Formats: C-alpha cells, sequence, structure tokens
C-alpha cells in the first residue's frame, strides 16, 4: 500500500502545502469573501432603510 | 528524491474558475458550527473565536472536490495517504494549541486536573490529568486515522 | 472603502493572511515541511525496485 | 515605487478583450446563476444538467487516461 | 422579457431562512427573493423547497433625474476598486486561468507520459541532479 | 499613499538635514519628558506610579487600565508649557518610525537599503523633519491623512461589528448613543447625544480588555508603526502614553482657555493630533472650533473635575468617525438606464425556462387555476 | 433680543417656489391614505416643509387661515389657538427650513436611484456589481465586515433594536405634538417662578 508508505512523503505532502499556501488565498479573494458579502448585503439594506426612517421620523417627532 | 506530480482537480479548478468568476450567495455549508459558537445572547468571547470559519470552509470544500468525485470511476484521491493526513491535522489541530499555549495563560490549564478536592491528588486526580494530557493527542491521531481509514475502507 | 482582499494584490494580501490572520499556522506548516524534507526524502535502490 | 500593492493599479485598457470574455461569461452565467442553483459549500450546485455532463465528461477522460497511460 | 438571472438565493427559501425579515412580503404572502419588492414571487417544492423570482415587464412610476449635487459623493482614494471595475478585473483573469488550466488538462489526461514504463517506451526513468563540476579536490 | 519618484528625491535631498533637525528635536524632546517623567514620579498616585496591575477575568493577562495607570497632571502648567507638550507628542511619533527603522537596519545589516530606498519614496512613515519647505510638509501632511483614512474603517467596523453581533444596548438613550456614534463625517454628531455609549462599552469592553486585532486596527489610524506588532502591551503602552499626554494637553487648554488664543495654524494642529480635522477637508476656524468645543464637550464635565475621561476604546472611535468619509458614488443617473446581461441575448430561454415564465408570468393564476382544477379530478377519479 | 447673522441667504418667496418644485416632481409618486394608515416619505417632508413654512409666515404677518389650519393644526390646544387667532428667530427659522430641505433632497434622491435599481432589477437586467455601485453604504459595510472577520451575515439584536421602526400615523403624530407642547408649557412653568 503506497498509502501507508513514506519513500517519497515529502514531495507527496508538497500538494497539500500548495493548497495551503497558494491556492487558499486565490479561493479565500475569488469565491468565499464574494459570496459571505452577497449573503450580508440583504441585512444591511433592510438595515440601513430602517435607520433612515428612524431618522425621518425623528426629524417630523421634533416639529410643534 | 523530488517527485514531479500534479493533482486530480485541474479539470474542477477550469470549472471553479468559470462558475465563480461572478458572485453568488452561498446558503447551505456542511459544517456551519463554526459560525455559530454563542448561543446565549449576552455572551462574548475576548479570544478570536472566529479564525477557524477561513479554514474550515477552504478544508471542506478541498476535500468535497477530492472525496465526493471520488466515487466517479478512475477518480483519483491524490492526497490519501497516512502520513500526509497526519501532517494535515498535526498542522491545524498543534497550531490552534500553540495559540492557546502562547497566551501564556496557565490558569487555562487548571481543568485539566479533573476532580475536586476531596479525591486525593497524587493517586486519582494527577492520574486523570495524565490520562487527559494524553487523550488531546489521541484526539489528534484519532480524527486523522478515522478519516484516513473511511475513505480506504469504502 | 479599503479592505485587503479586494483592494490588495495577491502577493500581498496572501503575506497578510499569513503573517497577520493565521502566522501560528504557517510557522507549523514550515516546521513540518523542514521535518518531512529532513527525514523523508531518501528512498534506497531495493525500496525503488520494491514499491 | 517599483510595484503597486493595490490591486487599482490597471496593466490594460478596460475594452481590452471584451467581447470574448463576455462569451466566456456568458458560458458561465448561463445556467449557473440561477435561483435553483445553491450549491453545497461550493462544491455540489443544484442544477441537475451540471451533473448530467460533468459526471460522464469527468469518467470519459479519466478512462481514457486510466486505459492509454496507466494499464498499458 | 429577457433571459437574464437576478439577485442571488443561495437555493434558500426566504419564508423560512433565519433573516427572512430583511426579504419584503408581498400580497400574496411571499417573501422577496431580494432586498428589493417583487409582485409575482413563487416558492418551488423540490427535495428542498426554494423562492424563484421570475422577470416580467412592469412600469413603475419614474421619478425625475435628481441633480449630481445629490447623490455623487467624491470620496475615491487610490486603493479603491469599484465593484464594476473588480467584476472586469475577475472576469478576464478567470478568462485566461481557464485557457491555462484547459491547456494543463489536454497535456496532462492526453498528452503527459508517465514516467518509469516497465517498457522504457514511454516516460522519463529518472535522473541525478546538482552533481560536482570543476571539483577535484572533491573526490 | 503609493510611492513616488518625487518623494524619493525630496526625501533623497532632505535625509541629513532631516536627521540633524530629528537630533536637535531629539534632545528638546528628552528634556521635556524628564521633566515630565519627574513630575508624574514625584506627585503621581500611588498606583500609577507603582504600575498597578490589572488582570482580565478571562484569560488573567494584564494591560493598562485607564483609571489607575493613566493620570492626568493638572499642575503640569507649572513646569511644561502646552506648545512643549505638543512637541513631544510630534516627536513621539516621529520617533516610532525612526526607531523602526534603526531597528530593521541593525537587524538585516546592509540588505536593508532597498527597503529604505522604498522608505524615502513614500511620506508615509518619513518623520516630519524631513520637509523643509511649506509644500513638503503639506504633502506629508496629505500622505498621513491618507493612511488615516485607510485605517480608521476597519477600527470603526471592527467594534461596531463586535459589539452589535454579541450585545445590545440596554435602554433608548444608550441605542441612539451607539447609532448616532458611528455615523460618517458629513454629518455633525452631538457629544451630549453620543457620550452614553462610553458607559454602554465601558460594561462591555474597557481599554484593558482591548483585543490585539482592534489594537493594531487603532495603531495603524494613529500612524503607530505595527511591524513588529509583538505583545498587544507595547503598542497599548504607545496608545496610552500618547492619549495620556493629550489630556494633559487638554486639561491645561479647557482650564486656560489656550484654544481660543490659539492661532489658525496651531489649532489646526491641535485638532489634527486629536484625529478631529484633516488637512484634505480645508477647514476654517469656525469648524475647528466646533469640532474641538465637541471633543471638550465629549471629554465632559468630569473629565476637569477628577481628570477621568470617558473610556479610551469609545473616544478613539467617537475621534476618528471624522476619517469616516461617506462611501463614494460617482457617475451620472442615466448609467442606470443600461443593461448587464445582454451578453446572454443571444442564449434565449431553454425549456425550464420557458416552463418558469409561463407558471409565474401574467398568466400564472389561469395557469395555478387549471392545474390545481386538474389534479383535484385526478385526486376524486383515484378515490 | 440678541442679533442674529444668517449662516445662508435666501427669500421666503425663493424657499416656497423651492419647495413648491421639490414637492411636484413626486405627485404621481404620492398615494394619499387614510389619517390613521401610517404616513409616506413625501407625506412627512410635505408635512415637514409647510408646518415650517407656514408657522415662519403667521409669525410674519400673512394670515391665511386656510393653509395654517392644514398645515399646522395638530393638537387640540393648537385648534383653540387658531380659533382665538380668527427678528432673530425669523432669520433662524429660514436657515432651519433651508437647511431642511437640502436634507431632503438626498432622500428623493435615493428614493429615485432604489425606483431605477427596482426597475432594471424586475427586467433581469441589474448585476450584484452595479448594485453594490449604486448603494455604496451597504457594500462598504459589508465588505469592512467580512475583512475583520466578521463572517456571519445575521444580525438578530440590531434587527430587534431596528425590526419595529416605522413611519409613525397622523393621530400618533398629533399625540407626540401634544406631548411636546406640554413639555414645553411645563418647562416655561418652572422659568417663570
Ligand atoms: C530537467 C527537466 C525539467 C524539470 C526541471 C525541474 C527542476 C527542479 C529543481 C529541484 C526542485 C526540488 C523540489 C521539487 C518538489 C516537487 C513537489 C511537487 O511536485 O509537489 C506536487 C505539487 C502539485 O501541485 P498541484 O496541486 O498540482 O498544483 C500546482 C500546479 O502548478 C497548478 O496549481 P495552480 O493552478 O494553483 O497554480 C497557479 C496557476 C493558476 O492557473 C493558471 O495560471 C493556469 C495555467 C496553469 C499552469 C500550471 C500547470 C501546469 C500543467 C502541466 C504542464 C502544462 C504544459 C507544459 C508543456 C511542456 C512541454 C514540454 O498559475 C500558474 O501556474 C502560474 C504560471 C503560468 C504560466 C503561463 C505561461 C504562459 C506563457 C505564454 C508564452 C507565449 C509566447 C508567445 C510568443 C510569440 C512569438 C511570435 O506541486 C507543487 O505544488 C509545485 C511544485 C514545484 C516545485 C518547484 C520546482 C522548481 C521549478 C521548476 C521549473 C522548471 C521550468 C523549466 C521547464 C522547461 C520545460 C522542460
Ligand atoms: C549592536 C548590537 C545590536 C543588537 C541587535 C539588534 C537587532 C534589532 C532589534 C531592535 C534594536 C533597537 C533598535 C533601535 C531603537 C531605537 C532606540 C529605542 O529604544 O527607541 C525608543 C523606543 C521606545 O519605544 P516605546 O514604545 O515608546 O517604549 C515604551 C517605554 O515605556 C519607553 O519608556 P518611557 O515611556 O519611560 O520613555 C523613555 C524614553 C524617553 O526618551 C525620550 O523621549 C527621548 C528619545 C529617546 C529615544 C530616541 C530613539 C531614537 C530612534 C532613532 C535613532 C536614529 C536612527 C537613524 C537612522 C538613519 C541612520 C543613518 O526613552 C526611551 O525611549 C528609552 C527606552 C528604553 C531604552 C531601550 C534601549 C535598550 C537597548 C540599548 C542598550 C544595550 C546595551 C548592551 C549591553 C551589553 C552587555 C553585555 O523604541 C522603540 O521604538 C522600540 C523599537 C521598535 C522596533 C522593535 C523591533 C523588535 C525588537 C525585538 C528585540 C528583542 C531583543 C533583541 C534580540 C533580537 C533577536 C531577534
Ligand atoms: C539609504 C536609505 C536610508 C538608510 C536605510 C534606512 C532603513 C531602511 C529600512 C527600513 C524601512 C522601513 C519601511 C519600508 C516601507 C516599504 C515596505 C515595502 O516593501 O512596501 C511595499 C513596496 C511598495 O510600497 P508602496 O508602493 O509605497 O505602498 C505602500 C502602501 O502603504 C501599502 O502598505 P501595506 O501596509 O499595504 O503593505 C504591507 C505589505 C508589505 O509587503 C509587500 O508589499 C510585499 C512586497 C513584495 C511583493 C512582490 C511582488 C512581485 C513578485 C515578483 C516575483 C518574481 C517575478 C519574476 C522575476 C524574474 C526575474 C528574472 O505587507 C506586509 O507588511 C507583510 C509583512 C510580512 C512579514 C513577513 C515576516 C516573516 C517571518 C517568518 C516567520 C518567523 C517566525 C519565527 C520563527 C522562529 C524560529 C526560532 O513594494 C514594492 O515596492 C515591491 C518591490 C518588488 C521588487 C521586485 C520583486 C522581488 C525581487 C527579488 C530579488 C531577489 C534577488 C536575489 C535572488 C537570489 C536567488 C538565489
Ligand atoms: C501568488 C504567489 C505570490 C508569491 C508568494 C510568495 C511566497 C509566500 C509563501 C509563504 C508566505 C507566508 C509566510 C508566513 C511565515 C510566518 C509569519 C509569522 O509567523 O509571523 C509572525 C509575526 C507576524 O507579524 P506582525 O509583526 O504581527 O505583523 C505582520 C503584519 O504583516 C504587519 O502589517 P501591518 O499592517 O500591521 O503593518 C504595515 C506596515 C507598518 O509599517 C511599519 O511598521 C513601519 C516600517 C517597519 C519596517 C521594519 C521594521 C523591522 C524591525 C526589526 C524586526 C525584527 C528583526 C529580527 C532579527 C532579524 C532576523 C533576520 O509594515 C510593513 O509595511 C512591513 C514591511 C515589511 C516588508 C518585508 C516583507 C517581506 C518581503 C520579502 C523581503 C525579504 C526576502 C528574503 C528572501 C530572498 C533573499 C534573496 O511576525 C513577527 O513577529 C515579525 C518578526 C520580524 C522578524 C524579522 C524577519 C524574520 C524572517 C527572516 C528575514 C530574512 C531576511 C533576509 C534578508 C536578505 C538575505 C539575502
Ligand atoms: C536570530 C535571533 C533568534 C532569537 C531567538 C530567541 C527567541 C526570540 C528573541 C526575541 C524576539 C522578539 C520578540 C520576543 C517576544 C516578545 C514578547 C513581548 O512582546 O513581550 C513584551 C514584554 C513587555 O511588556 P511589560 O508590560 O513590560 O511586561 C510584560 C507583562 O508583565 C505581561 O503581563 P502578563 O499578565 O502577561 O504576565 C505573564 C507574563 C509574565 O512574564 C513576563 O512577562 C516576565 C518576562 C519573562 C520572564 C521569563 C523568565 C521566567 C523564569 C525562568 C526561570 C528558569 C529557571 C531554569 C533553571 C534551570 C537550572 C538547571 O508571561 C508569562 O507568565 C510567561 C512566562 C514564560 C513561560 C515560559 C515557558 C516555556 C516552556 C518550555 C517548554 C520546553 C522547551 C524545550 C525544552 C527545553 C529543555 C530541554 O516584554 C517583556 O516583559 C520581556 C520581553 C523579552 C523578550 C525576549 C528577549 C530576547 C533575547 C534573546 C537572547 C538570546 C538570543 C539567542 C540567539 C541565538 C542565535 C540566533
Ligand atoms: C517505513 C517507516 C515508517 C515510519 C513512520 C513514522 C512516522 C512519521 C510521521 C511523519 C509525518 C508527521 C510529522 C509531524 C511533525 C513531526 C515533528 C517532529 O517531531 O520534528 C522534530 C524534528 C527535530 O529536528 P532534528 O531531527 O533535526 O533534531 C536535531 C537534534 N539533534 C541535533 C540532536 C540530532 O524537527 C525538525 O525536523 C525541524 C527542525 C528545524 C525547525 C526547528 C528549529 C528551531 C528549534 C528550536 C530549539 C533548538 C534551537 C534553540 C532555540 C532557537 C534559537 C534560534
Ligand atoms: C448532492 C448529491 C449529488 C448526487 C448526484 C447523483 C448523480 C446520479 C448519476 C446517475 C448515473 C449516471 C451515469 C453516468 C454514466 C457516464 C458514462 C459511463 O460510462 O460512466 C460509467 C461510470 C462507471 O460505471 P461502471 O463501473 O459500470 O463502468 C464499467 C467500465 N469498465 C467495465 C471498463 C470498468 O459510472 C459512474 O462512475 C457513475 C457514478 C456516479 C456517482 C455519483 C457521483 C456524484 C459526485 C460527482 C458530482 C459531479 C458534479 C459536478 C458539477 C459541477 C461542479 C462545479
Amino acid at each position: 500500500l503506497e498509502p501507508m508508505s513514506t519513500w517519497y512523503l515529502a514531495s507527496w505532502a508538497m500538494v497539500w502545502y500548495y493548497a495551503f499556501f497558494f491556492w487558499m488565498p486565490m479561493v479565500w479573494t475569488d469565491i468565499m469573501v464574494p459570496s459571505f458579502v452577497y449573503n450580508k448585503l440583504p441585512v444591511i439594506h433592510f438595515l440601513q432603510e430602517k435607520r433612515a426612517e428612524q431618522k425621518l421620523r425623528r426629524v417630523l417627532d421634533e416639529t410643534y | 528524491m523530488f517527485l514531479f506530480f500534479f493533482c486530480d482537480l485541474f479539470w474542477l479548478r477550469l470549472l471553479l474558475c468559470m462558475y465563480y468568476c461572478v458572485w453568488s450567495r452561498l446558503c447551505f455549508i456542511v459544517y456551519f458550527n463554526c459560525l455559530m459558537l454563542i448561543f446565549d445572547f449576552l455572551l462574548f468571547c475576548l479570544f478570536d473565536l472566529y479564525l477557524f470559519v477561513g479554514l474550515c470552509l477552504f478544508l471542506l470544500l478541498w476535500f468535497m472536490l477530492f472525496n465526493l468525485y471520488s466515487l466517479i470511476l478512475y477518480y483519483c484521491i491524490t492526497y490519501l495517504n497516512l502520513y500526509l493526513l497526519f501532517c494535515i491535522v498535526f498542522l491545524l489541530y498543534i497550531a490552534f494549541l500553540f495559540l492557546f499555549c502562547f497566551l501564556c495563560d496557565f490558569f487555562l490549564f487548571n481543568n485539566l486536573l479533573v476532580g475536586d478536592s476531596f479525591m486525593d491528588v497524587f493517586f486519582i486526580r494527577f492520574l486523570l490529568c495524565f490520562l487527559e494530557c494524553f487523550s488531546l493527542l489521541c484526539r489528534c491521531l484519532s480524527t486523522f486515522l478515522r478519516l484516513f481509514c473511511n475513505l480506504l475502507s469504502s | 472603502v479599503y479592505t485587503r482582499w479586494k483592494c490588495d494584490r495577491l502577493p500581498v494580501f496572501q503575506l497578510k493572511l499569513f503573517t497577520q490572520e493565521y502566522p501560528m499556522h504557517a510557522a507549523v506548516g514550515i516546521f513540518t515541511i523542514i521535518f518531512l524534507w529532513k527525514h523523508m526524502s531518501h528512498c534506497s535502490e531495493e525500496t525503488e525496485r520494491k514499491y | 515605487v517599483l510595484f503597486s500593492t493595490y490591486r487599482s493599479s490597471r496593466l490594460v485598457s478596460k475594452e481590452f478583450l471584451h467581447g470574448p470574455v463576455m462569451r466566456f461569461r456568458a458560458l458561465g452565467e448561463y445556467y449557473f446563476q440561477r435561483a435553483w442553483n445553491g450549491t453545497l459549500n461550493w462544491a455540489l450546485p443544484g442544477e441537475y444538467r451540471l451533473y448530467a455532463v460533468m459526471i460522464p465528461f469527468i469518467y470519459f477522460y479519466h478512462r481514457w487516461h486510466n486505459d492509454h497511460t496507466l494499464d498499458r | 422579457v429577457g433571459n437574464g438571472p437576478t439577485f442571488s438565493t443561495g437555493g434558500e427559501c426566504m419564508n423560512t431562512c433565519d433573516i427572512q425579515n430583511a426579504f419584503p412580503m408581498n400580497d400574496r404572502g411571499v417573501r422577496s427573493s431580494s432586498p428589493f419588492q417583487e409582485p409575482n414571487t413563487a416558492i418551488y417544492d423540490s427535495y428542498l423547497a426554494w423562492t424563484y423570482f421570475q422577470p416580467m415587464d412592469v412600469h413603475i412610476e419614474k421619478l425625475p433625474a435628481p441633480e449630481a449635487k445629490y447623490y455623487q459623493r467624491h470620496t475615491k482614494k487610490p486603493w479603491d476598486v469599484s465593484s464594476t471595475e473588480l467584476t472586469e478585473i475577475q472576469s478576464r483573469k478567470k478568462y485566461f486561468q481557464t485557457l491555462g488550466y484547459l491547456v494543463a488538462f489536454i497535456y496532462l489526461y492526453f498528452l503527459m507520459p508517465k514516467e518509469k514504463s516497465f517498457s522504457g517506451l514511454s516516460g522519463p526513468d529518472g535522473h541525478w541532479i546538482m552533481l560536482p563540476k570543476g571539483r577535484p579536490e572533491l573526490f | 499613499m503609493q510611492g513616488s519618484w518625487s518623494v524619493l528625491k525630496k526625501n533623497c535631498s532632505n535625509f541629513f538635514p532631516g536627521l540633524l533637525a530629528f537630533a536637535q528635536q531629539t534632545q528638546e524632546a528628552y528634556g521635556i519628558w524628564l521633566r515630565i517623567y519627574n513630575r508624574q514620579q514625584k506627585y503621581g498616585p500611588t498606583d500609577f506610579v507603582e504600575q498597578s496591575e490589572t488582570f482580565s477575568p478571562d484569560y488573567h493577562k494584564r494591560f493598562h487600565s485607564q483609571d489607575k495607570n493613566m493620570w492626568v497632571d493638572k499642575e503640569l502648567c507649572t513646569e511644561v508649557s502646552q506648545k512643549e507638550v505638543a512637541r513631544l507628542m510630534t516627536y513621539k511619533l516621529d520617533m516610532w518610525r525612526m526607531a523602526h527603522c534603526a531597528g530593521a537596519l541593525l537587524a538585516t545589516g546592509g540588505y536593508a537599503i532597498p527597503f529604505g530606498l522604498f522608505w524615502l519614496a513614500n511620506d508615509t512613515w518619513v518623520p516630519s523633519s524631513f520637509n523643509l519647505t511649506g509644500e513638503e510638509l503639506r504633502a506629508w501632511r496629505e500622505a498621513q491623512d491618507l493612511y488615516r483614512y485607510r485605517s480608521a474603517p476597519s477600527y470603526l467596523t471592527d467594534t461596531k461589528w463586535h459589539f452589535d453581533f454579541h450585545a445590545y444596548p440596554w435602554n433608548e438613550t444608550q441605542e441612539r448613543a451607539w447609532d448616532d456614534l458611528f455615523e460618517k463625517n458629513d454629518v455633525r454628531r452631538d457629544p451630549k447625544v453620543v457620550r452614553p455609549a462610553a458607559e454602554m462599552y465601558d460594561g462591555f469592553i474597557k481599554f484593558e480588555l482591548i483585543r490585539r486585532k482592534s489594537l493594531r486596527h487603532l495603531c495603524r489610524s494613529m500612524n503607530i508603526p505595527t511591524f513588529p506588532m509583538l505583545a498587544r502591551l507595547c503598542n497599548g503602552t504607545r496608545v496610552r502614553d500618547y492619549w495620556n499626554l493629550a489630556w494633559c494637553e487638554d486639561y491645561m487648554v479647557i482650564t486656560q482657555r489656550l484654544h481660543e488664543s490659539m492661532t489658525d495654524e496651531e489649532l489646526y494642529d491641535y485638532a489634527w493630533r486629536r484625529y478631529l480635522a484633516p488637512y484634505d477637508k480645508n477647514l476654517n476656524r469656525e469648524q475647528l472650533m466646533e469640532r474641538v468645543e465637541d471633543y471638550f464637550e465629549f471629554l465632559g464635565p468630569d473629565f476637569v473635575a477628577h481628570g477621568k475621561a470617558p473610556n479610551l476604546v469609545i473616544l478613539t472611535n467617537y475621534v476618528l468617525g471624522y476619517y469616516n468619509d461617506p462611501a463614494y458614488l460617482e457617475g451620472d443617473i442615466s448609467e442606470l438606464d443600461k443593461n448587464d446581461y445582454d451578453h446572454l441575448a443571444s442564449w434565449g430561454k431553454d425549456a425550464f425556462l420557458r416552463r418558469l415564465e409561463f407558471e409565474n408570468g401574467p398568466l400564472r393564476d389561469q395557469v395555478e387555476a387549471h392545474t390545481q382544477r386538474l389534479l383535484a379530478e385526478r385526486a376524486a377519479i383515484a378515490k | 433680543p440678541p442679533h442674529y447673522t444668517r449662516k445662508s441667504s435666501a427669500t421666503i418667496e425663493q424657499v416656497e417656489k423651492e419647495i413648491d418644485a421639490l414637492l411636484g416632481g413626486a405627485e404621481k409618486l404620492r398615494k394619499t391614505s387614510t389619517d390613521d394608515q401610517p404616513m409616506d416619505k413625501l407625506t412627512l417632508m410635505e408635512r415637514c416643509l409647510r408646518h415650517a413654512l407656514w408657522s415662519y409666515h403667521k409669525e410674519e404677518g400673512r394670515y391665511d387661515f386656510d393653509q395654517i389650519g392644514r398645515w399646522v393644526v395638530y393638537t387640540p390646544e393648537d385648534e383653540v389657538k387658531l380659533a382665538q387667532l380668527k427678528r432673530a428667530s425669523q432669520d433662524k427659522r429660514l436657515d432651519d427650513l433651508v437647511d431642511l430641505l437640502e436634507r431632503f433632497k438626498p432622500v428623493l434622491a435615493r428614493e429615485a436611484i432604489m425606483q431605477r435599481l427596482t426597475i432594471k432589477h424586475l427586467e433581469g437586467q441589474l448585476g450584484v456589481w452595479r448594485y453594490m455601485d449604486w448603494c455604496p453604504e451597504v457594500r462598504d459595510r459589508a465588505e469592512l465586515e467580512v475583512d475583520i472577520t466578521g463572517w456571519q451575515w445575521w444580525s438578530p439584536l440590531e434587527e430587534r433594536r431596528l425590526l419595529p421602526v416605522r413611519l409613525r400615523s397622523v393621530n400618533e403624530v398629533r399625540e407626540i405634538m401634544s406631548k411636546t407642547q406640554a413639555k414645553k408649557s411645563a418647562e416655561a412653568a418652572e422659568r417663570n417662578p
């Protein structure tokens, strides 16, 4: 079994180390952070609409 | 000895580039618990408890691109080696453990001494502490062993 | 507004990611790489013939 | 001073290879940017036709490689 | 109406999601798939339920164009890159990456020979590197 | 700011005059610091002088306590003037950056020269003494302001997001204060409205519990070098020293009303050192006085009465809110008349898309009625 | 009273013309509703602007009761005062009205931008990049939150604080104005003895 072997373990592990050190940043910037920003957008939009309505309501409430 | 080889993800890398040049929402995550650690409100942690989210997401993507697609005949799991998985788990587990140890807070380890003051310290509590310190490393080993054995047997 | 992931180029973001986000993990990985190439980078002729 | 650390320092014009790039993006977006194409951790899409197309293709090229390079 | 995509949903049903309040609800009682107001949003039931919005031709009373003074903010900075520009940059980069990966895939799976063949007709058997040169005292 | 060849020429030309000026400023600042340090050791409280230890309740890590490890010398005007304190603060910033550069030089020997070329090509990390004319000083200040703009929003977002995600205000007044604290600089925040946020956050995170990442963001926003960051109690010490000096000068100015007699340029510098007045805003004396008075009001009566300032985290967020510009929006509204997915028009609609359009289009009600009637008929037939 | 210097120069006629122009473009969008129902942004802006304008006019001397009874009456005490009825302060009020108009204009601009964005969304011709460019605040907040390790997309506590926010009804406005008038009167009483 090669899965139990060690005669070329370093070169074999270079695949994981390249994935970790060089490909993970690309996936981070190109795929993951974009998806999570996209997920964030709706709630932030809703909260900021509510904040603007709150400002308008306070503006109206101070009139007499 | 220097062996030059390539992973079996090149077509999947091509598909990722083609299908993720534009943004898309993600709403289904294999391990969602990394995002919600605190369940009672008004509780907060001064430690960087959300540092694992990025590594978790990348690890899930990588292991899924390998393991799930390996069901297709002649698809190769390029990393399927016991000691390589040991290296991966060593990196993650020991890195987090050293993050907690570099904090230089020894009281953090008070809970390792299992039991209460009623129990004899040398013959019960100290032996339990020895076993628990052993169990941390055994948890690392068992994690990587379980991942390797399941794939191999299946 | 400024964000590392959106404004910095890829090499710069890589350095920032592994120096101010995951420095301990990078250190442990480099340690393991050195160990592997120090103790797991040799193969005898008989080992090559067998496997 | 030699190289910029900011992605905003452009090396080409905005219209460089606009047409081919738009065709490539059209190919990417037509089936993937859909409500029912909800992925599981970016690896398993929701669109059925992606499976229907990609499973045979992956098997075909892997089998060709195995038959002509490995089992040979 | 066109065939273009809309605001991404991730395959989620907004009537039961954890952020459902952020999605407006229409007269029919179906929460929108986007922050916008949608009149014809629907829900489809596969193994899992998912919300879908079908674009359609609808006329909306268009408030007249405001002056540039009241919506333009000239706070741009040298590091700033807009989402449109980022999309352009990433599109070009991914186009070139896709071409390169395609060439790599073709070579790897159809042209590259495997090393150390039994017959010796294909692939290299390996060789030594970093051998000394011009160092007689070494031996 | 990005590096440029003109700035490189400027800093190379003024390198040695700048070093000589820095040395002279070092002598003067050492004298000023010696006076202040002697006064602190002699007249300071026992906790402040003995450096009492304040540990966090979770991991028992020591950090500076605002109440115990910071002390406002109310009678410092007798020994040290306001201008001397300002000089010491400016020199502390310049000395920190120079010290980091000297450490790099000593560490790497002669291999730091190309990095020195990168260093002199930008005004971000060069001392103020390298500018020998007004225009050069203006460009240097512009670089400092640019770095502040780059760094402040991350600090503000970190604070706001962590609190909002893990806690909520107790009462309506705290809610209003918290919401108005993080408004953009295009609107004027009322310090009386925003002050309760200080106590609300004192309940959450005091300065003694500030996290290392938040500290890094804050030091970036304050033009304090962050590499090597090291333990959080080093840059934390720098922050504490800078704001302790600032509070001493603030007490002097408030008590003696020096700002009213302060000239325009000196007033602008005073506001700038408090991170209240960017130079690119081209503020006049009215605006500067308004911002300074708001800062004094935010400090509150208790500052003069007892020398106790509000929570330092909230204070830093408040002052750095002046560098939180509105999000940029460029382009005429007519650009919204275009289309984004014309490149897909050639593809048309497939069978599934046509089905979705048919079922969810204007005829959706008719299709739904027909489908439900057909299903009901089939169910009845089945039974 | 002490003299007050105006921050900006503008005539009352110019201000009224500007208000009419601002409210005239939104007539099609403006929709009437029951007095007890919640009000819209256009209704709130119109009420505030007209209230300030007619308060200034009544202080000046242009006693046009027909409009004053509509744009200024919100309390039974106010109605009684109107029935009985039937310099520095003025300058400050005019400046405040001008500032209020300049404050409302950006809100209408954002509303128009959102209308156009919605129009393009319903057509299927709106990319997320365009939406983020034309809604910069949302874009910046999301990007910053993710960049500082705020991955989560749900904010239950802030929503709990802001979820029940909505524009008030006319009757609620009347009650709040009555409360404020009572508070001001009580304040002047304390001022007196
Ligand atoms: C002596 C014989 C030769 C060999 C000499 C070797 C010397 C060795 C020295 C000693 C080293 C000891 C240690 C070795 C440890 C090895 C461990 C290991 O392999 O681990 C597995 C592990 C497997 O990783 P993986 O998961 O497969 O991912 C890595 C992949 O590269 C894919 O990962 P990725 O996709 O994430 O990578 C990013 C990728 C992102 O994606 C892309 O950019 C897409 C493209 C991908 C390219 C890379 C994939 C390669 C695919 C196979 C080859 C393709 C075809 C080649 C054709 C050859 C024909 C003969 O971008 C790039 O790759 C950037 C480069 C792009 C180049 C584009 C060039 C365009 C030229 C255009 C010219 C036009 C001219 C016009 C003129 C017109 C005139 C009129 O390997 C690594 O991690 C990398 C190991 C490298 C170690 C360093 C070796 C030293 C450097 C050698 C360079 C030799 C150059 C000279 C060759 C000349 C021809 C003979
Ligand atoms: C030749 C061998 C070299 C060895 C290798 C070195 C490798 C490089 C490592 C860095 C070395 C230092 C570089 C120069 C720094 C400049 C001097 C200095 O301390 O500036 C003050 C300044 C103090 O900072 P702070 O945060 O305000 O301090 C808080 C205290 O509470 C402040 O106290 P305070 O609040 O009460 O205020 C007092 C203040 C009041 O004073 C003033 O206000 C007046 C101004 C005084 C300071 C002026 C500094 C000017 C800096 C620029 C110099 C010009 C550069 C010109 C460049 C161009 C040249 C052409 O005066 C001070 O700043 C005094 C600070 C304490 C003295 C520190 C010096 C101790 C070492 C020297 C003695 C060694 C004796 C060896 C005996 C051997 C026996 C066997 O220092 C810094 O900015 C810190 C350095 C920043 C870089 C850190 C890099 C990592 C360091 C790791 C070291 C680990 C151990 C070593 C092994 C490393 C192996 C990996
Ligand atoms: C005469 C002068 C006066 C006397 C001297 C005075 C003293 C001077 C020294 C002190 C100066 C301090 C201030 C310096 C400020 C400038 C720093 C800087 O670099 O700024 C970025 C600077 C531009 O700055 P900027 O435009 O002003 O923007 C500044 C902004 O504020 C943007 O700011 P930012 O904050 O965004 O940027 C920060 C960024 C800074 O970083 C960067 O920006 C990256 C720069 C490199 C980018 C390279 C991109 C290009 C790559 C090309 C690759 C090759 C292409 C092909 C070439 C083919 C050639 C044939 O990120 C970082 O700070 C990351 C720090 C990472 C630290 C790493 C620590 C590792 C520790 C290891 C672990 C240890 C653990 C403990 C273990 C203990 C065990 C016991 O970047 C450049 O200019 C890039 C230069 C690229 C050069 C060409 C490519 C490399 C050439 C290598 C040649 C090798 C030859 C030999 C080969 C031999 C082979 C055998
Ligand atoms: C897509 C592919 C592209 C290519 C990818 C390339 C491949 C990358 C693969 C792996 C990448 C990740 C590796 C991570 C490793 C682990 C890192 C880690 O554990 O970090 C812990 C930790 C994290 O860093 P941090 O301080 O918390 O903050 C990092 C942030 O990035 C700070 O950010 P910040 O925002 O807070 O501050 C911003 C700003 C703030 O500005 C300032 O603070 C003012 C300016 C400060 C100037 C520097 C002051 C230094 C003071 C003394 C430092 C201690 C010296 C110790 C003794 C010397 C030891 C050699 O700071 C800067 O701009 C820093 C400028 C530094 C420029 C240099 C960056 C590296 C470029 C490459 C140059 C070297 C090439 C050598 C190899 C080739 C040879 C032919 O690091 C430290 O504690 C720092 C200790 C520094 C010790 C000195 C360096 C030791 C390493 C050996 C140096 C060898 C020199 C060779 C000379 C030439 C010989 C021929
Ligand atoms: C190329 C150069 C290579 C260099 C290599 C050397 C390593 C790197 C050098 C330095 C690099 C720069 C950065 C270093 C870290 C900076 C940390 C920091 O920011 O501290 C700020 C901090 C300033 O903040 P602060 O508010 O003033 O005070 C801290 C607060 O108290 C804080 O309050 P707190 O509430 O946090 O209080 C807690 C605090 C309390 O502690 C302190 O803060 C006090 C200072 C430290 C005291 C440490 C000594 C404790 C007593 C030792 C007793 C040993 C007895 C043994 C007897 C044997 C008899 C046979 O921390 C602790 O409790 C930690 C105690 C240490 C525990 C050590 C456990 C080790 C376990 C070993 C495992 C097995 C190892 C392998 C097997 C070995 C045997 C076979 O700095 C310090 O306090 C001192 C910093 C000293 C820096 C290191 C200087 C390096 C000198 C190098 C000389 C040798 C060079 C060799 C070169 C070789 C050729 C190249
Ligand atoms: C067919 C047989 C199969 C056998 C299978 C056996 C299992 C193999 C498993 C392999 C995969 C998993 C590997 C996990 C990682 C293991 C790590 C490990 O044990 O490595 C230890 C090894 C020990 O190194 P070493 O073996 O060179 O030790 C030297 C000791 N002498 C000189 C006495 C021989 O670490 C390394 O290889 C890395 C060393 C370099 C990096 C560290 C340098 C700093 C050291 C600090 C202390 C000393 C200096 C003073 C302080 C600093 C001053 C600047
Ligand atoms: C989220 C859950 C996903 C579940 C997906 C379920 C898919 C159901 C597939 C049904 C059968 C498909 C048959 C395909 C036949 C192809 C031609 C052929 O000869 O193949 C025979 C091959 C092998 O059949 P064989 O073993 O009989 O071959 C005989 C050949 N000799 C005799 C020479 C040995 O069939 C397969 O291997 C098909 C197994 C499919 C298992 C499911 C894989 C799912 C994971 C991959 C998903 C990929 C999605 C990518 C999308 C894009 C991502 C960005």
